[PDB]
Order: structure tokens, then C-alpha cells, then sequence
């Protein structure tokens, strides 16, 4: 068989991708550490690729791709909070909706930023809701000199014009009140 | 053209019949959630 | 030059009215007995946190002042169940028992449909899911009045 | 070339043991049938080679051979 | 940064908005932290980058190169996997 075909080594998967060795440094300490890890991407190829690199370290995940149906979406959500087996959770940032009660992990990691950061700040409530026990460390992923430091500085730009706007105020009875 | 007495009245009736309904629907959601948690083998 | 100018009176005069509105608002909700005016309604049946009594004041305070606003609450506040207080209070104590429709994403809709039932049992619930056939014969006889208090639909 | 390779037991049953001795491997994310048209470079020895000591018909004489 | 503007904004929408955050109001509620980490490209990503820059200047727009370049920083082997060799 070896002289008969040959497959590219499922290594190179992480060699040609920076993130990817950064994220397995970063999923190898949080798992020592002992804690569980929210991966959200844009892209559900980057999922496919992220099972491979998973599956390569020996990391058990579930995946939420916005294409699995809605009734096996409960399912995987009381699944991953009731087994502490499984270290990683896939998702995409702009699926699952306001429904999910991921409280279950306490580590999210986001592989690609969104032009958008009430996307991921939806991603980050998906664990850091009420009713969760534990410190909540978001990590956020970002390609040197490339466009993801221009994603990044727009994301920014927006939180700040947000803060600026609805922040800012404290739009509470209390200001009516005093 | 209705009073406030005769709406009071139809909402309890209307309150019963929702707390049924209410009551029904969460019978049957937690008979199926603790039937998909259900896993076992033969011997 | 001229454009500035202009523009600088539209804006003062648009800040004029509504320092008005919030004027208006600020002398009803600091009207005395933690002092909420807005008793909690009795046909609510639940148990309300504190904000959400406040806010529920602030709803109904924009009602009387008939203003529209914007409950922008932070997740998991609780803003489905002060938007069915303001209902059951209106219902309750001003009469408006009138036709409500409730606009909400598909996937929330039952859930919605849920708190509804859950908070306010006397509402009667409609809900607007289903195929142009289920839809067309669950409308039949909706105008008549006090056939729907509460309409939910995506 | 009817090369049937196992690549490993699908990663949606690597929860089901703690100890199993086997690899798992992600759900093929493309069609179950493929097609690829490929460049592949070769020299006029490699034929010969080939068509005088076959080693393709994968039967008993080939190993034999 | 023209303060007087921001306020007569704040004044301006403060009749109609009601806002509440989850830290003046859940008191006991876990922190949260945020981390950025950098990470570089590899031999084959810095290539296709620079292959897409340079179709930057010629029928791709700047949003198709912007949606490749993205692409290419989440990973390469979204455009073609490495080719599985075997004897013609
Ligand atoms: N006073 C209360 N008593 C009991 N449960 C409450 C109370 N207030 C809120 N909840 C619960 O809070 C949860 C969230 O209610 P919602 O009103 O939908 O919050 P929310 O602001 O709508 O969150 P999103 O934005 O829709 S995800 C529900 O499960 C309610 O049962
Ligand atoms: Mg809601």
C-alpha cells in the first residue's frame, strides 16, 4: 500500500497554516489547564479543516455548522454541557441563533474575526450568559500584516463609536430620576 | 361594545384553558428529553 | 456659510423638543408614593426582579406620554417578559385588551408563544405559523372583536 | 489502480471508548465520487520498466513475478 | 473629539432609549478577559498572498481579492489540497 499511494501527511495541515500552530499551543495549554474551548469561525470549510486538525491532536469536538437541524441543535447543546469529555465545541458565528446556552466551557477562541462585533459579541454571550461559574478568556486569533489587523481595527472602530453612542449615556431612570 | 367585568371573566376561562395547555406542553417535553437520554445494552 | 447656519437652527430646534419630551417624562416618573408609581398587574402572576419593575415603570410611562421606544436591555434581562408586564398591565388597569401583534424571529416564536402562556394565561394567543392553507383558515373570523388578544408571527 | 486505502474509524465514534487502539478521522467533506484530472510527468525508462516487469494486474503472478 | 456634539446625540435619543448592561445589574456575574494573539503566515500562505496582491493590479475586484486574501489567512488548503500521489 505504502508503494502504492501515497497521502499527504495529515502534519502539513498545521505547518501551512500559522493559526493553526498557534492554536495548537494555545488548545494544548488550555487543556492541560483544564478547561473547555468554543471555536468560532466565518467560514464552514475552516470547519472541515479545523475537524482535520482536531481529529490530528486527538481533541474530541461536536460541530454546529448552521446546516444541522434544529432539533439535533438541543441535542448537541445538552450533550456538550452533560460530557466532560469533549474539549472543543465548532461553531459559526452567525448561526445558532439567541437559543444556545453554551455555559458548559469557559474559553473561547475566535479563529477569524467578524466585520461586525455584535456577531462576536452574540459568540462571547454564548458562554459568558448568566448563570455561569467560571472566569470566561476570550482569545482572539490575528494574521500578521494581513487584512484580519484591518478586520480587527474596524471591529474596534465600531465598539468604540458603540461606546460612544449607547454607552456613553447611562440611559437608565436613575439619570431621569437624580 | 364589551365591559371590563365580561373580558375579566372570559380571560379566566381563557386562563384555564392556557395553564392546560401550558401544563400539556411541558409533559410532554420533558418525557422526551428524558427519553433521548435513555442509552442501555443487552446481556 | 448660510448651510451651517441653518443647519445649527434645525438641530437646536429638534434638541428644544426633546428636552420637552424628557422634561415631560422626568416630572411623570418622579411622581411620589423606589418610589415606582406603576403598581405590578395583578393578572401578571409572576415574580418580577427589580429592573425589571423599573422598566416596566419606564414602559408605561412612554405610554401614557405616547412615545415610542427602544428596550435595549442587555441579554437575558428580561426583555420579553417586561414587554408582557407593560401588556398585562394595560389590559388590566387601562382597558387595552385591544389586538397586539408581536413580531419575532422564526425560531423564538414558540418560545414567545411559551412566556405568553407562561406569564399571562388570561391573553388570548394567536399564533401565526403554518402553510397559506393553515394560515388563511386560522385568520378565518379575526376581525370579529375580542376573538385574538395577542398575535405572534415571524 | 483499485487501491483501497483505510484511512480510519470516523471521528463521530471516537467518544463512544476511552481505550480503542484506533485512529479516527473526519466525515469526507466532498462528494462520495470524485474526479480529478491531474499533470503527471514521466520518462519513456518508466514505461519500459513498467510493461516489462508489471506489477499492476495486483494478481498472484505479479508478486510472483 | 468635539464633546458637544456626543452630548447634544445623548440628549437627543435619551427619551426614547432604554438601555441596561448586565454589569450594573447582575452583580454576580464572572469577568471576563479578552487576549489577541498575533500569528504569522507560512511559506505557502505568504505565496498565495502575494499572488493576490499582485492580481490587485491589472477583472477581481477589491472585495473578491478582499474574500480570497481572508481565505487565504484562514487557510491554504481552501483553495486546493495537497494532491494525493499515485503511479500513473
Ligand atoms: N422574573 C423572572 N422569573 C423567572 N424567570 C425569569 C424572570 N425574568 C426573566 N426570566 C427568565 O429569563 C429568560 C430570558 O427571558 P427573555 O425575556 O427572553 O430574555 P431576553 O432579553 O429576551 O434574551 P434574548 O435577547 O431574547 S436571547 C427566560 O428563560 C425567563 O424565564
Ligand atoms: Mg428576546
Amino acid at each position: 500500500c505504502n508503494m502504492r499511494t501515497q497521502f499527504p501527511d495529515l502534519r502539513l495541515i498545521q505547518y501551512d497554516c500559522g493559526k493553526l500552530q498557534t492554536l495548537a499551543v494555545l488548545l494544548r495549554q488550555l487543556k492541560a489547564e483544564g478547561h473547555r474551548v468554543l471555536i468560532f469561525t466565518q467560514m464552514t470549510r475552516m470547519l472541515d479543516v479545523l475537524e482535520q486538525f482536531l481529529t490530528y491532536h486527538g481533541h474530541l469536538y461536536l460541530r454546529l455548522d448552521g446546516s444541522t437541524r434544529v432539533e439535533q441543535r438541543q441535542a448537541l447543546m445538552e450533550r456538550f454541557n452533560a460530557d466532560k469529555r469533549i474539549f472543543c465545541f465548532i461553531l459559526s458565528t452567525r448561526s445558532g441563533g439567541v437559543g444556545v446556552n453554551l455555559t458548559g466551557a469557559d474559553t473561547v477562541v475566535f479563529y477569524d474575526s467578524d466585520w461586525n462585533p455584535t456577531m462576536d459579541a452574540q459568540a462571547q454571550d454564548r458562554c459568558h450568559r448568566i448563570g455561569q461559574t467560571r472566569d470566561v478568556h476570550i482569545y482572539r486569533l490575528i494574521s500578521e500584516r494581513t487584512v484580519e489587523e484591518n478586520i480587527l481595527k474596524k471591529a474596534n472602530q465600531k465598539r468604540m463609536l458603540g461606546d460612544m453612542a449607547i454607552e456613553g449615556g447611562n440611559f437608565t431612570t436613575a439619570y431621569f430620576k437624580q | 361594545p364589551l365591559t371590563q367585568e365580561e373580558l375579566l371573566r372570559e380571560a379566566k376561562i381563557t386562563e384555564e384553558l392556557n395553564l392546560r395547555s401550558l401544563e400539556t406542553y411541558e409533559r410532554l417535553e420533558a418525557d422526551k428529553k428524558k427519553q433521548v437520554h435513555k442509552k442501555r445494552k443487552c446481556p | 456659510e448660510k448651510r451651517k447656519k441653518a443647519l445649527d437652527l434645525h438641530l437646536d430646534f429638534i434638541v428644544g423638543q426633546t428636552e420637552k419630551y424628557s422634561d415631560l417624562l422626568s416630572q411623570s416618573l418622579n411622581q411620589p408614593l423606589t418610589q415606582v408609581k406603576t403598581p405590578i398587574p395583578l393578572l401578571l402572576r409572576g415574580q418580577l426582579r427589580e429592573y425589571q419593575h423599573i422598566g416596566l415603570d419606564w414602559l408605561v410611562t412612554m405610554y401614557e406620554k405616547k412615545l415610542n421606544g427602544i428596550l435595549a436591555d442587555e441579554m437575558g434581562l428580561g426583555k420579553t417578559i417586561q414587554t408582557i408586564s407593560l401588556l398585562a398591565h394595560l389590559a388590566c388597569e387601562k382597558g387595552n385588551w385591544g389586538p397586539h401583534l408581536i413580531i419575532v424571529p422564526t425560531s423564538v416564536m414558540l418560545n414567545w408563544e411559551m412566556e405568553l402562556k407562561r406569564w399571562c394565561p388570561s391573553f388570548k394567543i394567536l399564533t401565526y405559523y403554518g402553510a397559506q392553507k393553515e394560515r388563511k383558515l386560522k385568520r378565518q373570523g379575526w376581525t370579529k372583536p375580542n376573538a385574538f388578544h395577542v398575535c405572534i408571527t415571524s | 489502480s483499485g487501491a483501497v486505502k483505510r484511512q480510519g474509524r470516523c471521528d463521530t465514534y471516537a467518544t463512544e471508548f476511552d481505550l480503542e487502539a484506533e485512529e479516527y478521522v473526519p466525515l469526507p467533506k466532498g462528494d462520495v465520487h470524485k474526479k480529478k484530472e491531474i499533470i503527471q510527468d514521466v520518462t519513456l525508462h518508466d514505461l519500459d520498466v513498467a510493461n516489462a516487469r508489471p506489477q499492476g494486474g495486483q494478481d498472484i503472478l505479479s508478486m510472483m513475478g | 473629539y468635539n464633546e458637544g456634539l456626543v452630548k447634544r446625540l445623548h440628549k437627543v435619543l435619551r427619551p426614547f432609549l432604554l438601555r441596561r448592561v448586565k454589569v450594573d445589574v447582575e452583580k454576580q456575574m464572572p469577568k471576563k478577559y479578552e487576549h489577541v494573539i498575533r500569528c504569522r503566515l507560512s511559506k505557502r500562505q505568504r505565496c498565495l498572498y502575494d499572488d493576490f496582491m499582485a492580481q490587485t493590479t491589472t477583472f477581481m475586484s477589491v472585495i473578491n481579492i478582499l474574500m480570497q486574501l481572508r481565505k487565504v489567512c484562514n487557510h491554504p488548503n481552501l483553495f486546493d489540497p495537497r494532491p494525493v500521489t499515485s503511479p500513473f
